[PDB]
Parts: C-alpha cells; structure tokens; sequence
C-alpha cells in the first residue's frame, strides 16, 4: 500500500 | 382570596397505597412552587416533598424518597407507595414562590389527615414550653449546627406560627423581614448561629406554638418548637 | 387693547433680561479654573442584560440600587435585578408604543405610557403572584412622554398636548394640570424633596413649576432646539438640560440663567439623556452619535467616552447609591458601567 | 529538485489559501457572530464561514504532512481524526452552498410559505440537519483512518470493492446531487426574475448566480476526476503517473473553495459589507 | 378674543419678573462646595477597589 | 445558592416564554396608514373590517396585517414617527376630490427611517373626481397642468406628480385608483405586499 496524500 | 383545601386521607392498611390532591384557587398556581408539609400526631413539623414551577427540579426527603412521588389544570398530586407506620400524620400543602425579595411559605392549606395501622443542619429549640402573661415581653431562641449567613449576605432563618387548632402562618422571612399582614409588635434578630424572635406586647391572639426552619440547603429540617402557652 | 398687552409683555421681557444680565457677575469657567481636573474616567462594561428582542426608550431604577426596569418596544417590560442578571418579572404592555417607564420609590408600582395616551399603573406586590394592572390614567390629549412618581399615590406627567399634570393614583383623576409651554413637552425631572419639577418642551424652553399652588414660576430659555432630557443637580438648586442643538446647558434655580454649555465642534448628534453623578461632579450625556460622553460639569471639558453601542442611546441613567450607571440603546441591550 | 513543479506549485497555493482564507473567515465569523446579531439571513453565512475556518485551519495540518514523506509523526490518534475533520468541514461547506441555493429560491418562488413559517429556530434545526449529514457521511472516514502500517496514514479497506463504494458515495453525494440541485435552483430563480417585476436586480443575479456555479465546479470538478481517474485500472501507465501527479493540485483546488466563499457569499449584502469596512 | 391670552401672559410674566436674584459668583461657589464637599462619597470619579464593588 | 437556583429557573424559563412570543409576533405583516383628514383612511380601513393610536388586524390569503393609524396625533410628526422604522410598507391614500398632502407625501419619502420602505398610493373618489373634472378644470390645483380636461389624463398627471418626489433608487411606488365602490383593495395590498417581502428578504441575502 503506497502511501496517500490527505484530503480523499 | 387564595385557597388550598385538599383531601385523600383516611385510615390505611400497612403496604396500601393512597393519593393526595391539593386544589389551588385564586392565585397563579402556574407560577408557584408547592411543597409538603407533615405533622405527626405529637411531633413537630417534617419537610416531605417539593416540586418547581414547570416539573423542573423535585426533591425528596431521605426518609421519603423512592416511595413517594410528587406530580401536578390547578392540582398538585403526591402519590404514596408503601405506607409505613410511621407515615403516620397530618399532611399540608404549602406555595412558594423565589424571586429577589421574594416571600417563600407565605400561605399554608387547612391540611389532610392520614392514619396507618448526614449533612442535614440540626436546629434545637431548647425550651419546650415558655409560660408568658399579656403584655410582657419574651424571647424565642434557636440555634444551627451551621452557619446560615451565606456569601451574599442572606439569612435564611424562617420564622413560624402554629395557632392552636389552626394551620401554621409565616411571621417572618430570612431571619429579619416581616410577613404581609403580621403585626409590627414581632420582630426577629440574630447572627450566624444564634437567632432570636422578640415577641412585645403580647396579646392573646399570639399564644401558640413557634417554629424554626432553615432553607441553606436541601432538606429544610425544622425544630422541635416552643410552645409560648398563656401564663 | 391689543398693543397695550403687546407692549407689556415686550417692556416685561426687557425688564427680565435686564435683571437677569445685571446679576451676571461672574461665570463658572472663571471661578472653577483652579481646581485640578477630574483627569481620566475611564469605565469599563461590568453586565450586559440581553432580554429584549426590539428597540429600547427607557430604564429606570428602583431606590435599593439592585433593580432596574426596561420598557422596550417589543410591547414588554422586564424588571431586571443587576447583580445576577436576572429577570424576576415579565409585564406585557396593552399597547406596544411606549416611551417612558418609572419605577416607585417604595417599589410596589411601575408606570408605563406611550402613544396611548394613557399612563398605566402595575402593582408588583399583588397577593395573587401575578402582576396586574392598577388603574389606567386618561385625560391627555397628546402622547405620554415621561411620568415620575412623587409617592405610591401621586404620579406627575408630561405628554405631547402641551400640558403636564398632576395625578391621584387612587381616583385617576387630574388634581393638577399645568400649562403655558407652547408645544409639547418631552422631558421631566422632580425634585429631591418632591415639591418641585421642571419640564423642557419641544418649544426650546424650560420652565420650573411649583407642584402645590400649580403655578409656573421660571422660565429658562438659550436652547435653539427642542429639548430632549432634564435632569436636576445632587442639591436641587440647579439642573441640567440637553437638546437636540448638540449642546448640553446648565442652569441656576436662584440666579435664574445660564451657567455652562457642554458642547464640542465635533459633535452633531442630538443629545437623548442627561444625568449627574452622585456628588454632582460628572454629566453622562447620551447622544444618537451611538456613544455616551462624559462632561466635567465644572470645567465643560470631556473626561471619557461610554462607546459601546451598535445605535443610538435612548436612556441612561445612575444609581441612587452613584455605584453604576445604565445605559440603554436601539440595539436592544443594556449596559450596566463602573 | 526536491520538490516536483506540480508540488511546489500545490504548496505555495496551500499556504497562500490557508493564509488568506484563515483571515477573511475569521473577519468574517468575529463581525458576524459578534457585532450583528444572528438574522435569518446571517445563519447561513455565519455556519458556512464556520466550516471554512475550519478546513482553513486544518489546512496547515497538510502544510506540514506535505513536505518529506508523510509518514505522519502526530500518532495514531490524530491520524485519526484530522482527516475526518478536514473532510467534514470541506463536506459541510459544500452541502451548506445547496442549502443556500435552495432557501434563496424557495425564498423567491414561494413567499408566503417563508414569510409564515420561516425563522430563525427552522434554520437552525435544517442547518443542524446538514452538520449531521456530514458528520454521518464522514462516519466512514473516522472508522477507517488509523496509522495502520505506521513504518504512513493508510486508508482502512479490510482492487477493493470498499474503496469503490466509497468513491461512489462520496462523487454522488458530494457532485452531482448538490450540482443539479443548485443549478436548478439558481436557473429558476433567473427565470422567474425574467418575468418583468425585477427590473434592477437581473443583472446582479445573474453576475452572482453564474460566479457562483461556475466557482463551485472550477473548484470541485477536478477533486472527483481525478478520484475515478486514478482508482481505474493499473495506474503503472503514463496516465496513471500523470493523475497521481496532479493529485495535489486536485486537493489544493479542492481547498481552495473555502477561501473563495467568504466574498462570493457573505461579502455581498451592503450591510455586511459596511460592518466588515467598519470593523477593519 | 386673544384678549384674555394676552392677560394671562402679561400676568404670567409679572409673576416671573419679581423672584429674587443672587449674584452668579456665589451660585457658582456653591456648587464648587457642594462637589467638594462629596468629593469622597462619589464612586464613579475615583475607581472603587474590587472587594468593595458588587458588580466586580 | 439555596433559592438562586430557583430564582435562575424562573429567570430561564420566562426568558423562553418571551423567546417564544417573540416568533409568533415576528409572523405578522405590519403597514402604516397615512394621509390627510377626510382622505378616505377611515374607508378604506372599514371596508377591511375588525383619540390614541388604532390598530387594526385581519387575515387575508395566510397573512395577518396590521394596520396601524395615527391620525389622532394631532402634535408633531418627528418625535414619534421613528416608532415604525420596521414597517413593510406605508398605505398613502389622497382624496382626489379636492396639493395639501403633496407636500406631506414629499416629506415622508426622503425621510432618513423610510429610505428602504416601499410606499402603497391609493387614490379615491374616483366618481367624485369626474364630477368635479367636468364642473371645474384639473389646473387649479396645479397651474402648470397644459393637458386635456379629462378624467384618464387628469389621474395620470395627479400619479406623475406624486410620484415624481421619490429619491431612492433602492424603493418603490405602487399606485392604484379606487371608486369607493369595489372590494380589490385587499388583494391589491397583497400583491404589494408580497413583491416588497420577496424584494427584502431578496436584499438581505446580498443576491439582489
């Protein structure tokens, strides 16, 4: 799992 | 003119259930807060329940509370749940009403008679009896295991007059104003502890007995009262 | 016959403005220049009673200095207790245009009166709980724009038919009328002892009146506009009047003139109250300017400003005791300062 | 470089929104909440301005998370919660724009009803009603954001049918529901306001009625576009690089509604604006 | 017609030109003695400490 | 805090009570009655049926009016008008029978409290004024009047004059003519009535 940027 | 006349009692079988009503005429029962009073058969008076102005805050006595209920269209209600021999008394209806400068107790019912077959601030009236001809001037002493003078400088020492045969009248509130209609001859004194009820020129209509009660803090207990008898 | 009257009255005035500029000797700005300023009054705001939904036009409080009572234009009157602010009572009003309010110096009744022409009387200390309504005063022509109470039986009021009159609580009749202001009257102040009072009409006059014979004794003239507020000194020998002309004056019961005015360049705004200190040293003036001013009354200079207040200031008013001091706006709050 | 052009560009437009949003919402919460009293007018914009202080402050939160890695050194706690937070307020306010558009044209089309029936006490319980519809709608978010791998916020799915419902509801509900909802309002508002009787206010509606829609989807349009463009197919293709790429400046254009609001809505009426000239 | 208007005034301000007069000089001295008399009974020109104000 | 905390009950609960009857008095619509004597107010206000200030409220097509009169205030205007600064609108009624009222017309729409308020122009006798056209010429109450001695042009010139003395972009003049014998004047009041309440509410929100 890559990582996510925040927001969504 | 105002009037509490109530009904409900009788004679009750241990465990049996009763219901007391207090009807209220010619005055704005809406906006009073009703209380109850009891009397034993040869006690003094015992505080029993209280209920605000809109069902808002209800208290009950520690000796009452979980079995009796309270609830008020111009009617108070007190539904009764396992009467015990010592409910034994003589139940009144009493209004109030707590604004600034307000007269709480003021008017008293004619009263209902029912027969069954540790923070509390105790008061002590230490004379039982107080012999007293016309026109001599006496005295009426009570005391408090606390201070009743609070922050803002407000006694809350509350005066009473039980005539003989009579329902009880309020004589004076917070421990130095005088009631509506009580003549100027009474007036009440005190500081922090110690309270006292100066009685001149006595009269006949003024032998009976006298009351203490506090209102610091919930429940108001009473005295055991000086009984001011004729001679 | 009608020149020989106008000719009196013409040689009556001469003679007065003669005896009245003779006796001025001396002014008050040349006789108090020595004293040390009052310096800095700075008050901050210590309640605010949130109550009202629409504009307020008066407050007045009782003699222990605890109670205060609003008459707002919402059709209500809350009588207000200032160190709690709380409201211990709520009286609906027949008709929602009222514009003065009085609270009895014994405090049992409250006044009330507006754009009905009536002056209604309310008993707080009915036996019932519940406030009702004690008598309904009639007679005025005009609107009712002030009411005082002398006692808990007669009450003294100003209306808008060019007339004041003097009432009986008791069998709501006129027992007293006075007259001679040739236009309508807006203000009112009684005496400390209650046996004086003194009205400022819409006339750009003052005059002082004796309540016992009914008889106009001093007319005080100097405003160029209508006048909005009167007010006695602590003493009661002299008073204050503010106008509509941006200028507070004051004025001499015995020397019968002018002693000060209270006026800035600045300020164009009409003045709605006027009101002293305890000691007489101080002359809150409420102005539409939405901010109040404090006046040396012995110096005519500023010595602070009340500003708070999102619209214009329709009542102020002190303590008898001088430990705080209301004002009342449009924007339906009342401010209690110390 | 350290910094790609497209991240460089979503931090600098980051940190110019939150800090000129963070003013003017807060001029904007202070007048109204404390200087004017709270009109039937002034409930929305006053709730409105409230989400968008809000997601103007958590915005410095992704200031900070977008400038090594983010692998989120603020615990599990607060990874917790902030998305949820950021994605209620940013939720709230565009559901509060569709509560607007559709009380101005129910104001318009039916003036009886609202002048009868209308008041303050309604719009509180219908605003109430919004803040719990994002609240319930980032229900998810709270229940699935957590420090999972944490050696990085992961996004709790246990490619997934989850993250699919997810991105569904979140496009409907977020897009286009609130879209046709306030373009229909807005269009009968115009169309009515065609009728004659508004002879000086046309062109100013229509000004703010087009600005307003076409901000709204300049704003929002690319958020979900690039949601299901990335969440289709392997994104190991040039146009899945691209997308990831300009996932930033998707979240940043996402934010930046909240700092175009307070002009395009509060700073409308001349009384605000003359209380917002005196206040400053 | 306005004959008995202008008696009244005329009688109203024969009244009002026979009050006794004093010079301004001791009016204006009786009201500085008056201020500085209740000069130390006036709370709101000196600022009354917080234990004795009720409305601190 | 032995019987404050009933006092702050009571104190919270009459603060309810007037929350509450402060929204239902906030439904109400409430109009001002304005003109000169014998102008026709008292018909007009009659025909709507139900010495200080009279009030009167009837409901028409789910609106409660009040309507409120002042004529019996026989002082000055300025140190009471203030009291109606949030009227909706102001009923101004002329007696076409008889430049009296024009005057009073001129300085009660540039008045600074009704810079926002729209005004309502009602005009009656209609009967009245085409008996008098035809005993007399509509010049003498206006010298400058070059026109036709007719009753349509008379009305439109006595319309244009009255509403000439509007100022304010930002406020409205409705007119209509009445001949005391029809009941439309209560659904021409709604009408107004309700283009004023869609253009506040309108201009409050800043869409407008």
């Amino acid at each position: 799992f890559k990582p996510m940027p925040l927001x969504r | 003119d105002v009037q509490l006349v109530e009904s409900g009692g009788g004679l009750v079988q241990p465990g049996g259930s009763r219901k007391l009503s207090c009807s209220a005429s010619g005055f704005a029962f809406s906006s009073f807060g009703m209380h109850w009073v009891r009397q034993a058969p040869e006690k003094g008076l015992e505080w029993v329940a209280y209920i605000s102005s809109g069902s808002g805050t209800i208290y009950y006595a520690d000796t009452v509370k979980g079995r009796f209920t309270i609830s008020r269209k111009n009617t108070l209600f007190l539904q009764m749940t396992s009467l015990r021999s010592e409910d034994t008394a003589m139940y009144y209806c009493v209004r109030s009403i707590y604004y600034y400068g307000s007269s709480p107790f003021d008017f008293w019912g004619q009263g209902t008679t029912l027969t069954v077959s540790g923070s509390d601030i105790v008061m002590t009236q230490a004379t039982s009896s107080v012999p007293v001809t016309p026109g001599e001037s006496v005295s009426i002493s009570c005391r408090s295991s606390k201070s009743l003078l609070h922050s803002n400088g407000n006694t809350y020492l509350y005066w009473f007059l039980q005539r003989p045969g009579q329902s009880p009248q309020l004589l004076i509130y917070r421990m130095s104003n005088l009631a509506s209609g009580v003549p100027d001859r009474f007036s009440g004194s005190g500081s922090g502890t110690a309270f006292t009820l100066t009685i001149s020129r006595l009269e006949a209509e003024d032998v009976g007995v006298y009351y203490c009660m506090q209102h610091l803090e919930y429940p108001l207990t009473f005295g055991a009262g000086t009984k001011l008898e004729l001679k | 016959e009608l020149d020989q009257l106008r000719q009196e009255a013409e040689q009556l005035k001469n003679q007065i403005r003669d005896a009245r500029k003779a006796c001025a000797d001396a002014t008050l700005s040349q006789i108090t220049n020595n004293i040390d300023p009052v310096g800095r009054i700075q008050m901050r705001t210590r309640r605010t009673l949130r109550g009202h939904l629409a504009k307020i036009y008066a407050m007045h409080w009782g003699t222990d200095s605890r109670l205060l009572v609003s008459a707002s234009q919402d059709g209500k009157l809350i009588i207000w207790d200032s160190y709690t602010t709380n409201k211990v009572h709520a009286i609906p009003l027949r008709s929602s245009w009222v514009m003065t309010c009085a609270y009895a110096p014994s405090g049992n009744y409250v006044a009330c009166g507006g754009l009905d022409n009536i002056c209604s009387i309310y008993n707080l200390k009915t036996r019932e709980g519940n406030v009702r309504v004690s008598r309904e005063l009639a007679g005025h022509t005009g609107y009712l724009s002030c009411c005082r109470f002398l006692d808990d039986n007669q009450i003294v009021t100003s209306s808008g038919d060019t007339t004041c009159a003097l009432w009986d609580i008791e069998t709501g009749q006129q027992t007293t009328t006075f007259t001679g202001h040739t236009g309508d009257v807006m203000s009112l102040s009684l005496a400390p002892d209650t046996r004086l009072f003194v009205s400022g009409a819409c006339d750009a006059s003052a005059k002082l009146w004796d309540v016992r014979e009914g008889m106009c004794r001093q007319t005080f003239t100097g405003h160029e506009s209508d006048i909005n507020a009167i007010c006695f000194f602590p003493n009661g020998n002299a008073f204050a009047t503010g106008s509509d002309d941006a200028t507070c004056r004051l004025f001499d019961l015995r020397a019968d003139q002018e002693l000060m005015t209270y006026s800035h360049d600045n300020i164009i705004c009409g003045i709605t109250s006027v009101s002293f200190s305890k000691s007489g040293r101080l002359l809150l003036a409420g102005y539409d300017d939405f901010n109040c001013n404090v006046w040396d009354a012995l110096k005519a200079d500023r010595a602070g400003v009340l500003a708070g207040h999102d619209n214009r200031v329709s009542c102020l008013g002190v303590t008898d005791d001088g430990m705080a001091v209301a004002t009342g706006s449009w924007d339906s709050f009342l401010k209690i300062w110390n | 470089p350290l910094f790609q052009p497209q991240d460089i560009a979503s931090m600098v437009i980051l940190g110019l929104t939150c800090l000129l949003g963070l003013l003017g919402n807060g001029l904007v919460l202070w007048v109204a909440g404390v200087k004017m009293k709270t009109t039937v007018n002034t409930v929305w914009f006053l709730h409105l301005t409230l989400a968008d202080f809000l997601c103007c402050l958590s915005l410095p939160f992704s200031l900070a998370h977008l400038i090594l890695q983010g692998h989120w050194p603020y615990g599990l706690f607060l990874c917790k919660l902030i998305p949820s937070i950021i994605i209620l307020n940013m939720f709230a306010s565009v559901f509060l724009l569709t509560a607007i558009s559709l009380d101005r044209c129910l104001i318009v089309h039916k003036p009886i009803w609202c002048q009868n029936h209308r008041n303050v006490r309604t719009a509180f319980a219908i605003c109430g009603c919004v803040w719990v519809v994002a609240f319930v709608m980032c229900v998810p978010v709270f229940v699935y954001r957590d420090l999972f791998i944490m050696d990085i916020c992961r996004y709790n799915f246990d490619v997934p049918t989850p993250l699919m419902a997810i991105t569904i509801t979140r496009l409907v509900v977020g897009f286009l529901v609130p879209f046709f909802i306030m373009v229909i309002c807005y269009s009968l508002i115009v169309f009515r306001m065609r009728k004659t009787n508004f002879t000086k206010s046309r062109n100013k509606t229509f000004r703010v009625a087009v600005a307003v829609v076409t901000v709204f989807f300049i704003c929002w349009t690319p958020y979900h576009l690039v949601g299901v463009l990335l969440l289709i197919t392997d994104p190991e293709s040039s146009l899945g690089e691209a997308v990831m790429s300009w996932d930033h400046m998707s979240i940043a254009l996402a934010s930046a509604n909240s700092c175009f609001n307070p002009f395009l809505y509060a700073l409308l009426g001349k009384d605000f604006r003359k209380k917002a000239r005196q206040s400053i | 017609a306005s004959i008995a208007q202008a008696r009244k005034l005329v009688e109203q301000l024969k009244m009002e030109a026979n009050i006794d007069r004093i010079k301004v000089s001791k009016a204006a001295a009786d009201l500085m003695a008056y201020c500085e008399a209740h000069a130390k009974e006036d709370p709101l020109l000196t600022p009354v400490p917080a234990s004795e104000n009720p409305f601190r | 805090s032995a019987e404050e905390r009933a006092a702050l009950e009571r104190s919270k609960a009459i603060e309810k009570n007037l929350k509450e009857d402060g929204i239902s008095a906030a439904k109400d619509v409430k109009l001002l009655l304005l003109g000169a004597d014998n102008s026709g107010k008292s018909t007009i206000v009659k025909q709507m049926k139900i010495t200080g200030i009279v009030e009167t409220h009837f409901t028409f097509k789910n609106l409660h009016f009040r309507l409120f009169d002042v004529g019996g205030q026989r002082s000055e205007r300025k140190k009471w008008i203030h009291c109606f600064e949030d009227v909706t609108a102001i009923i101004f009624c002329v007696d076409l029978s008889d430049h009296e009222s024009l005057m009073l017309f001129d300085s009660i729409c540039n008045n600074k409290f009704f810079i926002d308020t729209s005004i309502i122009l009602f005009l009656n006798k209609k009967d009245l004024f085409g008996e008098k056209i035809k005993k007399s010429p509509l010049t003498i109450c206006f010298p400058e009047y070059t026109g036709p001695n007719t009753y349509e042009d008379a009305a439109a010139y006595i319309q244009a004059q009255f509403e000439s003395k509007n100022r304010s972009p930002n406020k409205e003049i409705y007119c209509h003519m009445t001949c005391a014998t029809d009941t439309n004047n209560a659904q021409v009041i709604f009408d107004a009535v309700t283009d004023i309440i869609i253009a506040n509410n309108l201009r409050g929100c800043g869409l407008y």
